[PDB]
Formats: structure tokens, C-alpha cells, sequence
């Protein structure tokens, strides 16, 4: 028995949402087992922080109109399912952002709490265009993994949906991209000892580190399952 | 015979699902059939898949 | 007998009943499912002469437009 376990020897946050990440040492071909492994993983598996809820302050569906504003209702619901959030220590809770005057609208204008995170404040939100013009919206936020329609989402809740309330769907996912490459760096002075590097991009919503663990503590689960025969 | 009369709109969202038809612009008429975690799809070295 | 648009549908469940306005109609905005009441049109003798959502589809409910002859009384919806 000639492993050598490796480790997760260092991690680079290149970009505040872009991230490095290397593994050393690895045994011959396991580089390529576990990077495809973790690849796979991480991309189904990571559990996401992620918003589906909107109330407004008098629309009654997706495809109504609003005074005094860029853009239709809909396309708001676009930039909000675009934008994300890292919550602390929670499962759920609710935002509200409220904007009056002619001005174009951010993620900074929301009523943020410190244990709520944006991870990009500058993330644009639909505008406002005349004087009296204003928003007062709300936002629910909601811990998960994978992703969800919002029609089976209510078909799952069976309560009663009160106008006013608009549903979207669920993308949890923090992050969706991923390369990694295997290379030989020099451990035990020799060659056939393996180096592992990963890369991925966020929305910034998790630590690198904490993804990687995470996910290598979930493939154990599954994989202990194989002593149970 | 009639002396009252009420129009009501209906609005569908509408996704993608197998047997859908689709079509390229050069011809390539086809139904798609499969919806995949993105994982399954092949990537490139630079980590896209397409 | 002639037909008049009414919430007092007969035997039919509340729930679809609440979906209804008091005038018999369905609130713009609302979300709705197959056999879903629209319209609480009636008939004597009285009966559901009314108009649902067709069986397999669901939707979301974004118009009114109501029209009468001449000699006709409107309603609040309208």
C-alpha cells in the first residue's frame, strides 16, 4: 500500500468570483478519477442560495405594466433571477428594495441586512423615470441545490397563491463553471507523482474551499454506501 | 339572440420538451429529444460544455 | 328563460366560486387550471351554464372585455 493521500495544498482567489484551486500529491490516473468525479459533482451537488419570490406594490401579474419605469414587469423578474445572494447562518428570509425619483436601480439600493450578503452590489436593476415615479418591492430568498419550475413549486405547496405574489424559477447552483487540469509537480523527488489543478466561476455566493470539502464529504457519503453489501 | 357578451385573455409560459420541433435555418429541421445534467454534455478544455 | 351572469352558481365547489368575483367573474391576474370557472353565466330550469377553463391546460388570467346590446344594464366589473 504506496499512497500518498494529497491535499488541497493551496487556493487562489484570482477574482473576487473566480477562484484556483490545486491538489497534490495524486497517484497515477487518479488526477483524472477524481477530477472527473469532482467536476461532476460539484456542478449537481453544491447547494445553492437562491431568490424566488416578488411582491410589488400593486401589479397583479408577470405581464402587467408599471408607471414611470425602463422596462416591463417581466423583464424584471429576468434581473432578479439573475441576481444572487449569500445569507448567513439562514434558510430563508426577505428583501425589499425601495427607489423613488428618476434614477437607474442596483443591488445596493436594497434594504440590506449584515447578515444577508450581495455578492454584486453594482448588478443592474430595472429603472425608474419620472419624478413621482417610484418602487417598493419584496423578495423572498431561499436555501437549495439543483434547480426547480416555479409551476411545480406551487403544485408542491398546494396553498393558496394570493394575487400579487409572482412566481419564478429556482436556480441554485453558486457556481456553473469548471476546468481542471492534471500535471506532475515533484513530491518524493521523483517522477509519476501526479498535480491536480482546478478553476471555476462563481457568483461569488461560496468560499472555493468550502466547495471542494463539501463536495468530497457528499461523494463519501455515496461511495461508503458500497460497504454495505 | 344574444345581449351581453365578455372576452377573458388567457397567457401560457411555454419551456422546451422532448418532441419539440426545431429547425436550423439551412433546412436542418429536428425534434429534440433529451434534457441533460449539464455535466453529461462534452466540454472543451477551457471547461465549456455546448 | 334568458341567461344572466351570477356568482349563486348551483352545487358547484367554493373554492372555484372563490376564484369568482361577487359579479361571477374571474379577478384579472388570477391563476387558473382546467375546469376552473371564468364565467358564471346561468340558465332556468336553474343550472351551470357557465364557461371553464378548457380540460388540460392552465394559465393566467390577463383580460376583461364585456359588451352589450342596446337597452342593457352593466355591471361593477365592467
Amino acid at each position: 500500500t504506496e499512497f500518498l493521500k494529497p491535499r488541497l495544498v493551496d487556493i487562489e482567489q484570482v477574482s473576487s468570483t473566480h477562484a484556483k484551486v490545486t491538489l497534490e500529491p495524486l497517484e497515477r490516473g487518479f488526477g483524472h478519477t477524481l477530477g472527473n468525479a469532482l467536476r461532476r459533482i460539484l456542478l449537481s451537488s453544491m447547494p445553492g442560495c437562491a431568490v424566488t419570490e416578488v411582491e410589488i406594490d400593486g401589479v397583479l401579474h408577470e405581464y402587467s405594466t408599471k408607471e414611470g419605469v425602463q422596462e416591463d414587469i417581466l423583464e424584471i423578474l429576468l434581473n432578479l433571477k439573475g441576481l444572487a445572494v449569500r445569507v448567513q447562518g439562514k434558510d430563508e428570509v426577505i428583501l425589499t428594495l425601495n427607489k423613488s425619483g428618476i434614477g437607474p436601480v442596483t443591488a445596493a439600493d436594497i434594504t440590506h441586512d449584515g447578515d444577508v450578503e450581495i455578492v454584486k452590489p453594482q448588478h443592474v436593476i430595472c429603472h425608474l423615470t419620472d419624478e413621482n415615479a417610484s418602487i417598493s418591492m419584496r423578495i423572498k430568498v431561499q436555501r437549495g441545490r439543483g434547480y426547480v419550475p416555479a409551476s411545480t413549486r406551487i403544485h408542491s405547496e398546494e396553498d393558496e397563491r394570493p394575487i400579487g405574489r409572482l412566481l419564478v424559477d429556482a436556480c441554485y447552483s453558486p457556481v456553473e463553471r469548471i476546468a481542471y487540469n492534471v500535471e506532475a509537480a515533484r513530491v518524493e523527488q521523483r517522477t509519476d507523482l501526479d498535480k491536480l489543478v482546478i478553476e471555476m466561476e462563481t457568483n461569488g455566493t461560496i468560499d472555493p474551499e468550502e466547495a471542494i470539502r463539501r463536495a468530497a464529504t457528499i461523494l463519501a457519503e455515496q461511495l461508503e454506501a458500497f460497504v454495505d453489501l | 339572440g344574444v345581449l351581453k357578451i365578455v372576452k377573458v385573455y388567457l397567457a401560457v409560459k411555454r419551456r422546451i420538451q422532448p418532441g419539440d420541433k426545431m429547425a436550423g435555418r439551412h433546412g436542418n429541421k429536428g425534434v429534440i429529444s433529451k434534457i441533460n445534467p449539464i455535466e453529461d454534455m462534452p466540454y472543451d478544455e477551457n471547461g465549456t460544455p455546448v | 328563460g334568458p341567461e344572466e351572469i351570477t356568482a349563486d352558481i348551483p352545487n358547484v365547489g367554493e373554492a372555484a366560486l372563490s376564484k369568482l368575483d361577487e359579479s361571477g367573474i374571474v379577478y384579472i391576474g388570477a391563476e387558473v387550471t382546467g375546469g376552473d370557472i371564468l364565467v358564471g353565466k346561468v340558465t332556468p330550469k336553474v343550472k351551470d351554464s357557465s364557461l371553464r377553463v378548457p380540460n388540460g391546460v392552465s394559465g393566467t388570467v390577463i383580460d376583461v372585455q364585456v359588451f352589450t346590446r342596446d337597452g342593457v344594464e352593466k355591471d361593477k366589473r365592467a
